[PDB]
């Protein structure tokens, strides 16, 4: 049909690639799994509700902690409402239903409805409460106590504001419709030869029968002179059988010139139907510049790229929550027997949407090392994205990240990615499809402002005007934060960021009136530098924050937003009313600025004091974090200090010293030299209960940092004192402070 | 569009919502609804220069004294209200007015006394005595009546006028 295909477009335009492409396949498995995907996909789109799915909650079945649990004075919380220019603070019980405080304030305007403006006729039923400000909902069956918002809110401080509107039209969420000659021959394979169009010793074949990293046989060739053609015509029997072949077995064939690696290419012996290749065929090597050394696809550059030839025998043919995590240790690399991965995907089911979120990231890069296409791993994704919306948000970015700059793995994430938007509902292909539209139009920008290196802070706000011109949408939603629509762009304080990459500064005017402030909306758009470092990061520590959640700690993290939006580009969220150590330092000198900066900013003495104990915890919390992860040798202008006193490092890519513990950070604890203090002690007893907690996750942290490094990891043992008991361990760190503490400004300056 | 941050404190039971939502809706609330801290936007035009009210109805229990200090700083002109039927409630006017000098720390915080259910006949609460607290503070007082719409927009005006002689 033609509309079908004018929806394919479409689709392709969100995917980025083109999953009806045949010119870079040596089979059918791609055509065979967007097939094979469709049931998955009905059959999460036929059980979701409309309403819920619609509305998308944000809760969570974890405990509330006790920290948290503090803060709610007598058996009530104070929440506002809000309508038009009207709210009032309404007393309201940790275990109060969405629904049931609506009906409170419902009857406490028995005679009042005018003054929130709230239309007589128009029932209560059709009411929703909404967090002022962003598209995050409270509804359903559950207590107030349990919707991350609120935990947000008591955790943060801050006071909680609803604006009592209409709910979502569930209407807008609709979905279109739509045996071997004999199983005991030693394999072998034919290679006919190389080839490959330009050129930069002497140059041979290798070829393994693999089962993942794990290397079964092993045959070369004769070495022969690196002409431009090279050829064998020689046949490589294996020591292995047709029916010893493992399922998944690859095929994998390296061109070696002490010998050197300079290209590579796998083929799948075991088709994802359990059938053993056979053929002649003609693979488009990969060159040297791991997962992406396993992948199964060819190289999409067919122009310009080594060709090794083969040819395999023919036949006839008639016609609980910490916890979980430690699962993903057989998601990996170590780990490819089919059967194992799929007990580990079936134990991820039992993690609720929040948990998934925190490792959806971690699970996308885990399914390079599936054997097939389709599997457990890759239908778990695309039904926890399909279920929920603020999972298949992340999702998407997370697919269409990696779709835009690793070819090793595009089409295999592509007919996932087409998976999903084929029953995420019309409603968001249009919010992908405004956000593409956005990324990739400030993307032009970046490129045509960054090929100009002031005149060019001109150029900025003239190309600005050029998108700010019925071009650009009246209002995105945030890719970094979903709950988060970006409208107007405030043009004036956009800017160019001067450093090595030439980031945007752009500011947009919040597209939600009910948003309780004019502040406006802070992105940092860069290219160059591949944001898939700092995601990584950021993902780590959050699992870390709650690493400390299960231990009642608070170390007040601020893992800012960053999503990869594409090739070595993507956006950074930025943090108001927050600067850099070094911009302070840069406003002066004296040991004591920081802290002096702190006070100044700090309205009430009483506010000060928070800031205080605000420091205390944040830099511990980053401090012990940073050290564990190895990043904590940083320099000023890569940390920064909210006006609230909460420290945090951003920018991540990475004398000797543990972390960063500066005198001016000292100062603000009441210390300075060799002595102590109340706070500097309240600091140090924090940092080894922060250090601690994590320890009795070690292996957690391992496994998933391992992960990463995957898409040495042997320091980050070191690190974690892996070995040493509590007390031990311990002192380990205390003495780690005393190395800041005595390198005062040496690798600062 | 200039925005006049105004809060409405004062004992409980004055009347401060009454006056609030007379001014707001132009009509009286005769039911008491003891209030924790509502809050109403509305766009006037005082002398011709068409500014925007941000109206804060405070609480008079003092059960939630605490979140003085908050309003208490980001208030731009206070609105001390009392009943001239109710001595006590004129008492606890000083209250209001020292922690809002202290949460300030300034003695020129725009500021109106305001005698309110002048319309009752029971007085208690003489406006000399009213009219030289006032005059002490230094601060102007307006007798007003959230029933008979006595005083009402005046004394919200005068403090935004106080607001911007200050
Ligand atoms: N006669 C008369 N009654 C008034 C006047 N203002 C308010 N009332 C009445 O006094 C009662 C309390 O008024 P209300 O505005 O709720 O007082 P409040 O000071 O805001 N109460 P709270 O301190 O608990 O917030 C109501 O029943 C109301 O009708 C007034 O000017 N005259
Ligand atoms: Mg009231």
């Amino acid at each position: 049909s033609e509309e079908s295909q004018a929806f394919q477009r479409q689709l392709t335009a969100l995917i980025g690639y083109d999953v009806t492409d045949v010119s870079n396949v040596h089979d059918d498995e791609l055509e065979f799994t967007r097939r094979g995907l469709v049931t998955p996909r009905m059959a999460e789109v036929a059980s979701r509700d409309p309403k819920l799915y619609a509305m998308h909650p944000w809760v969570t079945s974890k405990p509330l902690p006790e920290y948290l649990w503090k803060k709610i004075a007598n058996n009530c919380i104070f929440i506002k409402i809000h309508r038009s220019t009207t709210s009032q603070t309404i007393k309201v019980s940790p275990d109060d239903t969405p629904g049931a405080i609506l009906q409170s304030f419902f009857t406490k305007m028995a005679k009042k409805k005018s003054l929130m403006d709230i239309p007589e006729s128009q029932s209560e039923q059709d009411f929703v409460l909404r967090v002022c400000g962003r598209d995050e909902y409270l509804v359903g069956e559950t207590p107030i106590k349990n919707f991350q918002w609120v935990r947000h809110c008591l955790k943060n401080g801050e006071e909680i504001h609803v604006v009592l509107d209409t709910p979502p039209d569930p209407a807008l969420d609709e979905v279109r419709k739509e045996s071997l000659w004999d199983c005991d021959r030693k394999f072998r394979v034919k290679i006919r030869g190389i080839d490959i169009p330009v050129l930069p010793l002497t140059v041979f074949v290798e070829a393994n029968i693999q089962h993942g990293q794990q290397v079964l046989c092993q045959r070369r060739t004769s070495p022969k002179p690196f002409t431009e053609e090279v050829l064998w015509n020689v046949w490589l029997e294996f020591s292995i059988k047709i029916k010893d072949l493992p399922k998944g077995a690859l095929l994998n064939l390296q061109i070696y010139c002490k010998v050197r690696l300079l290209y590579y290419v796998n083929l799948l012996l075991i088709d994802h139907r359990f059938l053993l290749r056979r053929g002649e065929y003609v693979l488009h090597m990969w060159q040297i510049s791991n997962a992406d050394k396993l992948t199964s696809a060819t190289n999409p550059d067919k122009e310009n790229s080594m060709s090794i030839s083969i040819l395999l025998d023919n036949y006839c043919h008639p016609i609980s929550a910490l916890d979980v995590g430690l699962t993903m240790q057989l998601l990996d690399c170590n780990f490819s027997d089919e059967n194992v991965r799929a007990i580990a995907v079936q134990k991820l089911e039992s993690l609720e949407d929040d948990d998934v979120l925190h490792y959806l990231l971690q699970l996308v890069q885990a399914v390079k090392f599936e054997p097939y296409h389709d599997s457990a791993l890759a239908r778990f994704l695309l039904k926890r994205g399909l279920r929920n919306k603020r999972i298949g948000h992340f999702l998407f970015w997370f697919l269409r990240s990696e779709i835009a700059q690793s070819r090793h793995y595009q089409q295999r994430f592509a007919v996932i990615l087409e998976a999903y938007l084929r029953g995420c509902g019309t409603a968001m292909l249009h919010d992908f499809t405004q956000q593409v539209q956005v990324i990739e139009m400030l993307q032009k920008v970046t490129l045509d402002i960054k090929s100009l290196s002031s005149q060019v802070i001109s150029q900025l706000k003239q190309k600005l005007e050029n998108l700010q011109n019925s071009q650009l949408p009246e209002s995105f939603r945030v890719p970094y934060d979903p709950g988060l629509k970006a409208g107007a762009l405030a043009i004036e304080k956009c800017k160019v960021m001067a450093s090595k990459k030439k980031p945007l500064w752009l500011e947009f005017k919040c597209a939600d009136p009910t948003a309780l402030s004019n502040e406006t909306i802070g992105i940092i758009f860069k290219h160059g530098d591949d944001l898939r470092q700092d995601m990584l990061i950021l993902q780590i520590l959050r699992i870390m924050e709650s690493i400390w959640e299960t231990e009642s700690l608070d170390l007040c993290l601020l893992p800012y937003g960053c999503i990869s939006t594409g090739d070595k580009i993507g956006m950074i969220e930025i943090v108001k009313d927050a600067t850099t150590i070094a911009k302070i330092q840069q406003s002066t000198f004296k040991d004591e600025v920081l802290n002096h900066w702190l006070k100044e900013k700090s309205p009430t003495e009483e506010k000060f004091q928070a800031a205080v104990e605000r420091f205390v915890y944040s830099c511990a919390g980053y401090c012990v974090a940073t050290f564990v992860l190895g990043i904590g040798d940083r320099h000023n202008d890569n940390i920064m200090i909210t006006e609230t006193g909460n420290l945090f490092h951003i920018d991540f890519g990475h004398e000797r010293v543990p972390f960063v513990l500066t005198p001016d950070f000292l100062f603000v604890m009441g210390t300075s030299g060799k002595k102590t203090s109340p706070h500097f002690q309240k600091f140090q007893d924090i940092c080894v209960k922060a250090y601690l907690a994590l320890r009795h996750h070690t292996n957690l942290l391992i496994i998933l940092f391992s992960m990463m490094l995957m898409t040495d990891i042997e320091y980050i043992r070191d690190a974690l004192t892996v070995g040493k008991n509590e007390e031990d361990a311990k002192k380990y760190f205390l003495d780690q402070i005393e190395v800041c503490r005595d390198k005062g400004w040496t690798v600062q300056f | 569009m200039t925005e006049y941050k105004l809060v409405v404190v004062g004992a409980v039971g004055v009347g401060k919502s009454a006056l609030t939502i007379q001014l707001i809706q132009n009509h009286f609330v005769d039911e008491y609804d003891p209030t924790i801290e509502d809050s109403y936007r509305k766009q006037v035009v005082i002398d011709g220069e068409t500014c925007l009210l941000d109206i804060l109805d405070t609480a008079g229990q003092e059960e939630y004294s605490a979140m003085r200090d908050q309003y208490m700083r980001t208030g731009e002109g206070f609105l001390c209200v009392f009943a001239i039927n109710n001595t006590k409630s004129f008492e606890d006017i000083h209250q209001y007015r020292e922690q809002i000098k202290r949460v300030k720390d300034s003695d020129d915080v725009p500021m109106v006394l305001v005698g309110n259910k002048c319309d009752l006949a029971a007085r208690t609460v003489e406006s000399r005595q009213a009219q030289d607290l006032a005059r002490s503070y230094g601060i102007p007082y307006i007798e007003t009546s959230a029933k008979t719409r006595q005083g009402v927009e005046d004394a919200f005006y005068t403090l935004v006028r106080e607001i911007r002689q200050h």
